[PDB]
RNA sequence: GGCCGCAAGGUUAAAACUCAAAUGAAUUGACGGGGGCCCGCACAAGCGGUGGAGCAUGUGGUUUAAUUCGAUGCAACGCGAAGAACCUUACCUGGUCUUGACAUCCACGGAAGUUUUCAGAGAUGAGAAUGUGCCUUCGGGAACCGUGAGACAGGUGCUGCAUGGCUGUCGUCAGCUCGUGUUGUGAAAUGUUGGGUUAAGUCCCGCAACGAGCGCAACCCUUAUCCUUUGUUGCCAGCGGUCCGGCCGGGAACUCAAAGGAGACUGCCAGUGAUAAACUGGAGGAAGGUGGGGAUGACGUCAAGUCAUCAUGGCCCUUACGACCAGGGCUACACACGUGCUACAAUGGCGCAUACAAAGAGAAGCGACCUCGCGAGAGCAAGCGGACCUCAUAAAGUGCGUCGUAGUCCGGAUUGGAGUCUGCAACUCGACUCCAUGAAGUCGGAAUCGCUAGUAAUCGUGGAUCAGAAUGCCACGGUGAAUACGU
């Protein structure tokens, strides 16, 4: 992966950490039933002025050693290729080849 | 196969009566692994058939088979670039198997209302020497007789 | 197991987790200190419930 | 055909692991990344001290690292003036208290990683690959191995068409799972591209 | 040209020009519409499909501003993709910066929280509040925000015919080689061939050969039978309480959980055989001759695949082939092909009510009981980092009614109207619900595919990726066949 894609990812995670509580507040307002019916309009109109990159759904899981955007596993933080390499070298505790 | 000897699998006898022939008939009739449906159909058909002839179900079944069992058949040979029909004798297990297969195939082709009804009608016609099963047997024998020169 | 197309040719792996439970019925102060002052290997996970 | 990794197929039967610890799903990935960074730093820092293995353990809430080396003096230094520095840096990277231990390799000529490193080092100074390979095999068989195999591949001698060559002596049974086989690899960077090296050493059944 | 012959022709017999070879006898392979022996769902004997209809998905072509790049006989075509609305994104149109979005150096001053204006946004301008730690021997500047100059940074740009690493295929086929000796001027041969035998260059006997290596077999996982340790969250035959329920007092026997052990080796009997290796039957036993299923891939072949995971020689661009942004495209549509799903019906469609599983996942997670809604869902809220709580109700089956051979009470494409949820945001281009509409299709030409037993066929259940998006991929159990005379 190019050196600018990883930079994009770092920026995304930073902003998402920064604006976490404000968004939860605004969204609870918009969701809650029996509201003033103008506070709803205000909260909706304000939730879209925050930076786009602050939403957790703009983030992409990547391999921690290479940057590959496909073939990701969550237990290991790596893609299939690097998982296999480390497994055969002996660096993943408890993992071995299986048959049954 | 090329270098094999295959033994015989055992087959349980029928629960109501005690015949292995009837178990094989159920097996030949079943589809998709549903043995209960096949047993229902066969038992109902034999029930409705025993009356029409005033004999035991087994006797009706045996008399029906004895008119469809074949004796000689034709195999195909081609070594000189031409196809020849060579007559051969059929052996007992194959006789029974072919009879059952033809009976069920004829039954499925009729146009009555229920499968049990079709099966019963076919068995009765067979006991009277009419129907597609007997026609098939006659055709096979005719072909075998017409090629006696290649025995 | 290939960097490109081939779609069969996979590898299969396993991790196994072993678990044990021990019960102590009648304790005393000395014993509880004795347990809380013990060390074990670098690959075992210990949980104590009172 | 293609072959299976010897170490991999043998884990749990006759070969041990390089990392030992227990963790759950919310710590597994972070622990792996920390181990990777530790090994990278140590391997860069000790390039001339004949390192062959780094073993990591994580007990309680600290980290202890064992280094297997063939020149322990160069690592320990004058009354610890280098081991202490290494410990400080490793503690900074790990984020918890740190401990370092040093273990010695008696015979560097029966070690898979060290033989391969020596061959690559020679190839980068314009030595003849046949000479390097034959010397490796003879040393190993002289000091007591039951068998050895060596393989080299690439643009050998500056050629335009790449190639592969190997030599063998003794027994090297790869289909036997109770056999004690040591395996490793290395790479050499030259003016014509990359050359690859592989080494197998057999020591007996168990 | 001469001689000879009725003729057909015979006999004597050159040059110009052109090429760097033409040729004999043996040697190792490959090939034969040459011979001999033996294997494999190769054929034969059988069961179910594809090719025709509608829909899902990939490919060729054509179109477009763009429809990003790669895989191409078997061994590419639900393939890299284990999940394109923005992001992912590498493509198109327009608005913008230049030591830079990501690093190391030098020296000029100070840092992060809210809140206003013009912008589609990137990015420009106005404000308010704060003064950190710390040898301050005053130099700390370490921590992290600004700007200036130049050594540099950056490239999913080309060559897989310059490469490392990783993979496909012949093929889980039984082959492939060396040392010393001996034969031939030599290339080479012998061993490795021969008589028997095996799944096997497996084993025995012979023999100018005597020995060893890589493969074959065995050691590893799982499944089927037994006994000895521990018995909660798992189990109840005997005993005794009754609100009926493993509920409760208890028990350690049985299911089951998971650690150490026993067992299968042609070991025993009879016949055949070279006084062999082996073969065919029989006893006991849960299991018999490799008991059943995995993992395990020899020397080599195809300049086979991948510079777009990564790494790397050579070439190429640096106010641009390198940054940032909002909209669009990868989802197009005269047409051709591969792989699948649902059907064309009575061994069935619809309504009532009732047995019986296995294996998995869960903290920004799995969401009970109760209330509201016809429903997709909504509100309030226990429990659980789990043999305890939750996801979570198996379906085919069985019992009783009805439909009566009809393009149907079969099938469910298409289209109108109204909703729910995830998410800043569902026009292009998401999944699901409700009322309505009710297309093709009555078993598919020449061709052509899978399968030898708990297999084929048929019914349901779980997980990875993942805010949301499976008819694909990887796993689990239920019911349960037909056929193998033979080469």
């Amino acid at each position: 992966a190019k050196q600018s894609m990883k930079a994009r990812e770092v920026k995304r995670v930073a902003l998402a950490d920064k604006y976490f509580a404000k968004r939860a507040e605004l969204k609870a307002i918009i969701s809650d039933v029996n509201a003033s019916d103008e506070d709803r309009w205000n909260a909706v109109l304000k939730l879209q002025t925050l930076p786009r990159d602050s939403s957790p759904s703009r983030q992409r899981n990547r391999c921690r050693q290479t940057g590959r955007p496909h073939g990701f596993l969550r237990k290991f933080g790596l893609s299939r290729i690097k998982v296999r390499e480390a497994a055969m070298r002996g660096e993943i505790p408890g993992l071995k080849k299986a048959s049954w | 196969p090329r270098r094999r000897v295959i033994g015989q699998r055992k087959i349980l006898p029928d629960p109501k009566f005690g015949s292995e022939l009837l178990a094989k008939f159920v097996n030949i009739l079943m589809v998709d692994g549903k043995k209960s449906t096949a047993e229902s159909i066969v038992y109902s058909a034999l029930e409705t058939l025993a009356q029409r002839s005033g004999k035991s179900e087994l006797e009706a079944f045996e008399v029906a088979l004895e008119n469809v069992r074949p004796t000689v058949e034709v195999k195909s040979r081609r070594v000189g670039g031409s196809t020849y029909q060579v007559p051969v004798e059929v052996r007992p297990v194959r006789r029974n198997a072919l009879a059952m297969r033809w009976i069920v195939e004829a039954a499925r082709k009729r146009g009555d209302k229920s499968m049990a009804l079709r099966l019963a009608n076919e068995l009765s016609d067979a006991a009277e020497n009419k129907g597609t099963a007997v026609k098939k047997r006659e055709d096979v024998h005719r072909m075998a007789e017409a090629n006696k020169a290649f025995a | 197991i290939s960097p490109h197309v081939n779609k069969d040719a996979r590898d299969q792996y396993e991790i196994r987790t072993h678990l044990r439970l021990v019960d102590i019925v009648e304790p005393t102060e000395k014993t509880v200190d004795a347990l809380m002052r013990l060390d074990l290997a670098a690959g075992v996970d210990v949980q104590i419930s009172l | 055909g293609q072959k299976v990794h010897p170490n991999g197929i043998r884990l749990g039967i006759v070969k041990p692991w390089n990392s030992t610890w227990f963790a759950n799903t919310k710590e597994f990935a972070d622990n792996l990344d920390s181990d990777f960074k530790v090994r990278q730093y140590l391997t860069k820092e000790l390039a001339k001290a004949s390192v062959s293995r780094i073993v990591i353990e994580r007990p309680a809430k600290s980290i202890r690292v064992t280094i297997h080396t063939a020149r322990p003096g160069i690592v320990i230094g004058k009354k610890g003036e280098d081991v202490e520095k290494l410990r400080k840096v490793v503690a900074d990277i790990a984020g918890v208290p740190a401990q370092i231990n040093i273990a010695e390799v008696r015979k560097p000529e029966l070690d898979a990683k060290l033989v391969a490193d020596s061959i690559t080092s020679q190839l980068e100074r314009r030595v003849m690959f046949r000479r390097a390979m034959k010397r490796a095999v003879q040393n190993a068989m002289r000091l007591g191995a039951k068998g050895i195999k060596v393989e080299v591949s690439g643009r050998l001698g500056g050629a335009e068409i790449a190639r592969t060559e190997w030599y063998r002596e003794g027994r090297v049974p790869l289909h036997t799972l109770r056999a004690d086989i040591d395996y490793n690899t290395s790479e050499a960077h030259t003016t014509y591209g990359v050359i690859g090296v592989k080494v197998w050493i057999f020591k007996g059944e168990i």
